[PDB]
């Protein structure tokens, strides 16, 4: 029973700083997204 | 309902065990090339 | 006269211009198509040192060999497959 | 700088959305307390 | 000729990468089915 | 003064392009999370 659990269970230790990891990164990819979709708002000023 | 009975099912039961593992592992090995397929059409796309 | 050479000199650079932005394109295409073969193959040197203890019956062998089957059938589908407009890149047929 | 295919805006997207599933796969197993759930991500470990 | 091909490329991409994520859900329906048919199986064992 | 052959706007143009491209390539650094995505900027590094 010892044995299984070192197959199959997970180790909280390691899980929550790969979900703290991946929640950082999805803070900071969707700052990306917000600043890569405005990134051409500088082209009006040579229309304009 | 008998003893002997009792002990093939055993080895029945042991042997369909083994029998859904080889069947996960072949979905599962599937599940994993098209995932792999998947990270590289939407590289590609971008690039086209 | 010089005006004139000059001129095409313009229009002929200005077009090399856009054949050097369209071989980026191409080499950009390739190199980001293969970085997906280095993943895989990282995979598969992973699967194989998991096959290689010997806790693992050749019945969980066979689902590892199973596993690298499909991953190796991948990595030629992405070699076989990125191309331009027919001219295949990672295949070979690119050459000088 | 030519505008209406916005390449940097598909480029993060397809960054983000790779992240997102990383972060749904490690929120599942946070849930369910088992490394191996589909049995997909380990097939003779399962 | 060529804005066009690469056009088309584009769009046949795009439409397999859907194609791929269709593919996903049916073998992860099928892997989480065949869940509890294990499960099954091992209460059967038991039993016996 | 001699006017259908700006120079200062080609000069402009050329410059604000090779500004844009760093700013691209900033930008998908920053959402990659990653200093050498495309392996075109690090052969030995990658």
């Amino acid at each position: 029973k010892a044995a299984e659990s070192q197959i199959r269970d997970v180790d909280f230790a390691s899980e929550s700083a790969n979900y703290s990891k991946a929640n950082i990164l999805a803070q900071s990819g969707s700052y990306a997204m917000a600043q890569a979709n405005s990134s051409q708002q500088n082209v009006l000023r040579l229309l304009q | 309902t008998t003893l002997k009975g009792a002990m093939a099912v055993m080895d029945i039961a042991e042997t369909a065990i083994t029998n859904l593992d080889q069947i996960r592992a072949d979905i599962a090995s599937i599940q994993n090339q098209v995932t792999s397929t998947i990270n590289n059409i939407t590289v590609t796309q971008v690039n086209v | 006269a010089i005006a004139d050479s000059l001129r095409s000199q313009a229009n002929t650079l200005g077009q090399a211009i856009s054949n050097g932005n369209d071989a980026l394109g191409i080499l950009q295409t390739a190199d980001k198509a293969m970085d997906e073969q280095l993943k895989i193959l990282d995979t598969i040197k992973t699967k194989a040192t998991q096959a290689a203890q010997d806790g693992q019956s050749l019945k969980t062998r066979t689902m590892l060999q199973a596993d690298i089957n499909k991953l190796m059938e991948e990595l030629d589908n992405i070699a076989n497959t990125t191309s331009f407009n027919g001219k295949q890149l990672l295949s070979g047929n690119f050459t000088n | 700088f030519r505008i209406n295919t916005n390449v940097a805006a598909l480029n993060a997207k397809a960054n983000s959305d790779l992240n997102a599933k990383s972060l749904d796969a490690s929120l599942s197993r946070l849930s369910s307390g088992l490394r191996i759930n589909s049995a997909a991500d380990d097939a003779s470990g399962m």
